[PDB]
């Protein structure tokens, strides 16, 4: 099964700050998870079906960092790289 | 009829597709939502519905 | 473009009871949904165009899964909202 | 906005709160709320409660009333914030 670390910093709606997020959906279809980011976790959560095919960041010099990974709870840890 | 392409919102950068061929119309039958991270009046996670044409066919 | 006395490419709003399909048993609610089918003539350049559902919408459902287990889901792409030409 | 009373009898396995839900509203189409239960011996057992997408069968119903007679699982539909905190049964 696929489960994952969940995070929301703007939790004015029903969604809590953290906790995992059980990831369900399409059949034989691949599921993936994510994370985005003093370090500020903007949001983490499940991510639908290639940027995801460890959670690492590729796109250089952005202002809002983002990683994408496959494999349960992979999103807990995130880090930075170059291109 | 056939499934033939990719084009370049925080993420992803680019999504995918087209349905082409002939019928004795060849249009998509199966579609695909996909995740999107972007800004909303200076961010939200909506796993968005049918942005991609999964499988095609006739009328 | 919703329909009426058939002329172009319109959307036909038809309702169906699940009892009439043999599914009224595993589904608690709704009682049935809207089959909306696209029927109509279309202009030609597009090679060739056909009237097709251009937009779908979700139908909420409360039914039993295989373990006689009650489930509630917003069913995706189940109601044909609008019709367009290929 | 449109929010509702949320309840999940099977909250534990499904890892969800047991009981308010805010209706996701997809581009100005009516929003409603539901309630489902059981009248087993002469006792009511909740099953679920929460938001319900545009249903021809829910509009203008300000009170959640189950019209269906003698069902296994009762169900009522309604429109209006928190309209499902209260629910009843009317055969016809």
């Amino acid at each position: 099964t696929r489960e994952c670390i969940y995070y929301n910093a703007n939790w004015l709606e029903r969604t809590n700050q953290s906790g995992l997020e059980r990831c369900e959906g399409e059949q034989d279809k691949r599921l993936h998870c994510y994370a985005s980011w003093t370090i500020e976790l903007v949001k983490k959560g499940c991510w639908l079906d290639f940027n995801c095919y460890e959670c690492v960041a590729t796109e250089e010099n952005p202002q809002v960092y983002f990683c994408c990974c496959e494999g349960n709870f992979c999103n807990e840890r995130f880090t930075h790289l170059p291109e | 009829c056939c499934k033939k392409f990719f084009v370049s919102i925080i993420a992803p950068s680019g999504y995918h597709n087209y349905c082409e061929g002939e019928c004795p119309c060849c249009v998509p039958t199966k579609l695909r939502p996909m995740s999107m991270l972007y800004y909303d009046d200076g961010i939200i996670k909506k796993d968005i519905q049918n942005m991609i044409v999964e499988e095609c066919g006739c009328s």
